[PDB]
RNA sequence: GAUGUUAGGAGGGCAAAUCCGCCGAAUUUAAGCAUAUAAUUAAGCGGAAGAAAAGAAAAUAACUAUGAUUCCUUUAGUAACGGCGAGUGAACAAGGACCAGCUCAAACGGUUAAUCCUUCGUUUGGUGCAAACCUUUCGACGGAAUUGUCGUUGAAUUAUUCCAUGAAUGCCUUUAAUUUGAGCAAAGUGAGCAGGAAUGCUUCCCCAUAGAGGGUGAAAGGCCCAUAGUUCUUUUUAAUUUAUUCAUUGGAAUUUUUCAUGUCGAGUCGUGUUCUUUGAGAUUGGAGCACUAAUACGUGUGAUACAUUUCACAUAAAGCUAAAUAUA
RNA sequence: GGCCUAUCGAUCCUUUAUAUUUGCAAAAUGACGUAAAUUACUUACUACUGUGCAUAUAGAGGUGUCUGAAAAGUUACCACA
């Protein structure tokens, strides 16, 4: 590390590219953040403007493996399918793929994408939204609410 | 500790072991047990638990590997 | 003053790790390569030995 | 929210009764002891100042009897069951 | 602060100097913590000395669907078993006091579990050559010439171990067995608002059900 | 209750890196300063150990639940706390290291305390050169204690099955590990040149399971000690190997069937109040004081004061306990 | 809003307004409402559900050293940068 420093670059050059004029001396608007909404209101407005004040109602012990939520979207939801048993279901019209999602892993399905039209598949799942129901009804699919 | 009865029974014995030399004096006492709060258990003793030394030990600890 | 807080070590990654393993034996093969690397290879009669 | 143990929970898991698919399977001497240390022990000056205020009976002097138990004693379930000692005590005294 | 630079979140300005630790032990204290547990199967003549666990579930909503070693069998698993608790701990099983053996799927899945402890299990003469049928469901002693045997070969101790679950899972359906009826996010919504009218109603039946 | 240079014992003090208690600041930060900050840090006074303390539920959860302690990875710079400014800040779950249980106390046992100890003794073993230790049952004579030691862990009763037990004869074989001190330990002090003198240069030989290291009149595998390799002797702790008859006494575990359904630590909890402390917030822990409880279908918990009611989980106010872990 | 160019104030806090919107952490407090059922922990179906606290949105209560410290003198005894 040390032989390719500033450092090295300016070595006999007195203040050294901290400034002549300056002569650099440490923390001189005071320590740390402190200086904000008293002397660097400009900086913390204009890079972090909503810092300041008290917003909102207090939950005092959070522990947010209760509303725990692993989501994903309609659109990867055929993609936890391998290709060759997609091309077996998609050859045959008379079977669709059961998919337990929460066996892979996840509790609610999304609505972000596209199901492929007139094509069948279960879901099984313990949320799912409103636009993914309604993709799973409108592909001719079914929904499982399950534990 | 020393008398022979004591020493012979199995029944409170492990007095005779030399940490028991000022055992309210390391707190180890009922009296003890209740400022020290080791009769608390739970989350009312979250802070204070394995010691009030070393629980706050513990949370001061900084912990670096040697690859970090 | 020198300390033992010093970032000595470093995280080396799993597959940078084989791949490293991996074309080092690559250029070992090379026989072009071993004797630019200073090995006297003229008596030797396979590529790989 | 709660399972039941009749009726097996439904597979929705939200609502009362949800989640997954499962099976459940599920003095005298003393007395003797208390009525004989009452006698040696009477009552305390409170438990008597009580005993007074109930007997006299009113609805006042019984709201002023469970406000001076929590007073006395903390909390409003002791001061009851304190009561309902002392009316105990009274039904005994009329008899 | 200056520029564009985040707000810190550094904790040093306590006397951490001294609060401080660097492991520089890591891989020796490993092959310590090896030679330790190596050394002390070879003195039990080569013995396990592993210990087995009931299988249990992980807890709320998070981990429900998966299930790791516990702390103990515990009396309901162990009266299924037909083994006591001086048992117990006599053999490899891990033991315990206050562990509720809850649900009947759990209980059969770790008394099955207990069974296959059981039967793979061989004990060797408490005396040597004074063989008796013996106690606590333990097995009766073993002969002379199978325990030179087994003793020979690998102990087999693959059930210590966590197990897998279901490789696939994609698994078809034919179409006219499948409905498109379903309103899940209706149903949803429906069963947490009822949620408030059930609790009502079940603290009354309560009430009933103790008079 | 005194008193004793009565007879037998113990404590004192030192050392301190890590450990456990108390008691306990400020420089500092906020560009000022008062709350906050330094920090429950330093100093002070005490106590311990090769680790200590902690530890067997008055626990966490709200699941398909978990289930003594400690430690790590983490949650997490998050919930939360804060002149909500500066700043501070957990716990549970999960992955692991590693895991060990228990007993006082009530309760139960009175045609007998079934207890305990000192002093005096006495013999069945085993070592060691010797000092000496180590096992070993049996009697006295003193005391102690019923104001409660010992046994028992609901009570009997059935069948099953083990363990202690005592005597005779038999028998102590073989190895494997593990770990000390010990030893033995390969070839050149070959030419020639220059040199104070090689371990240099050449050149002719070689040895290596030893070409690590050190010493040796200049850089040495072959000069020496050492090293690699082995031969034992040492530590303990495994396997193997061998027991057979004859004998009382006692205990324990399940299993039937009856019958007992008893029990569970108070100036303590709690509440109020005050001061302190923290994550604790209309009070988290501590402490002072005031008022002061309930008995197991009780009462302690379920993080916003309360009333009224659920439901789940626990069993305070007595006690001990290896291990992983820490060590300037 | 005043013919125009003047007539005024952050965060935190307090306070009153406002809502078929919310919360107080395992649960409940309209109302056993409307139906059936009747051995009972029965079975459905219901937008309007305790006190207290917290929010969310909107004002107001003020900082005139007015982009916002709760702040009087004094040193000819003085020290330091």
């Amino acid at each position: 590390a040390t032989r390719f420093k500033k450092n090295r670059k300016k070595r006999g050059h007195v203040s050294a590219g901290h400034g002549r004029v300056g002569k650099h001396r440490k923390h001189p608007g005071g320590r740390g953040k402190a200086g904000g909404l008293h002397h660097m209101r400009i900086n913390f407005d204009k890079y972090h403007p909503g810092y300041f004040g008290k917003v909102g109602m207090r939950h005092l012990n959070l522990l947010k493996n209760r509303t725990y939520c692993p989501t994903i979207n309609v659109d990867k939801l055929w993609g936890l399918l391998p290709e060759e048993k997609k091309k077996e279901f998609s050859e045959n019209k008379d079977i669709a793929p059961v998919i337990d999602v929460t066996r892979k892993g996840y509790f609610k399905v999304l609505g972000n994408g596209k199901l492929k039209h007139n094509q069948p598949i279960v879901v099984k799942a313990r949320y799912f939204s409103s636009v993914a129901e309604k993709k799973i009804k409108a592909v001719g699919g079914q929904c499982i609410l399950v534990a | 500790p020393n008398h022979n009865a004591v020493r012979n029974n199995p029944k409170i014995n492990w007095i005779c072991n030399p940490v028991h030399k000022h055992r309210e004096l390391r707190g180890l006492t009922s009296a003890g047990k209740k400022y020290r709060g080791l009769r608390v258990k739970g989350h009312l003793s979250a802070k204070s638990r394995p010691s009030i030394r070393a629980n706050w030990k513990r949370r001061q600890l900084i912990k670096l590997r040697k690859c970090r | 003053p020198t300390k033992i807080w010093r970032r000595w070590g470093r995280k080396v990654n799993l597959k940078e790790k084989r791949y490293a393993v991996c074309s080092s034996i690559a250029a070992s093969g090379v026989t072009s390569l071993v004797l630019a690397r200073g090995h006297r290879i003229s008596h030797l009669k396979e590529v790989p030995l | 929210g709660r399972k039941s143990t009749i009726k097996p929970a439904t597979g929705i898991a939200v609502g009362f009764n949800s989640g997954h698919v499962v099976t459940k399977r599920n003095s005298k001497r003393k007395e003797l002891i208390k009525d004989v240390v009452r006698e040696i022990t009477g009552f305390s000056p409170y438990e008597k100042r009580i005993i007074e205020l109930i007997k006299i009976g009113t609805s006042a002097s019984t709201k002023r009897s469970l406000k001076y138990a929590k007073k006395k004693l903390g909390t409003h379930k002791r001061g009851k069951a304190k009561r309902e000692e002392i009316q105990k005590v009274v039904i005994l005294q009329r008899r | 602060v200056a520029h564009n630079n985040v707000l810190p979140n550094v904790h040093l300005h306590k006397w951490w100097q001294h609060r401080v630790r660097v492991n520089f032990s890591k891989n020796i204290k490993k092959k310590k913590r090896r030679l330790l547990r190596e050394k002390r199967r070879k003195a039990n003549g080569g013995t396990p000395i592993e210990k087995l666990h009931p299988i249990v579930h992980c807890p709320t909503q998070r981990y429900n669907f998966r299930t790791r070693l516990g702390k103990g069998f515990t009396f309901e698993e162990l009266k299924g078993a037909g083994l006591t608790p001086r048992a117990a701990q006599t053999i490899g099983i891990c033991y315990d006091k206050r562990r509720k053996n809850r649900s009947e799927e759990s209980l059969t899945k770790n008394v099955e579990r207990l069974l296959k402890y059981k039967n793979s299990l061989v004990m060797i003469p408490l005396k040597k050559n004074k063989a008796k049928k013996g106690i606590g469901g333990i097995p009766a002693d073993a002969d002379k010439n199978t325990i030179k045997e087994f003793r020979n070969k690998k102990p087999l101790l693959s059930i210590f171990k966590k197990e897998k679950n279901t490789k696939p899972f994609y698994e078809t359906i034919e179409v006219s067995k499948i409905d498109k009826e379903f309103l899940a996010y209706k149903t949803l919504r429906r069963a947490k608002l009822a949620e408030r009218r059930k609790n009502c109603r079940q603290q009354k039946k309560d009430i009933k059900f103790k008079s």
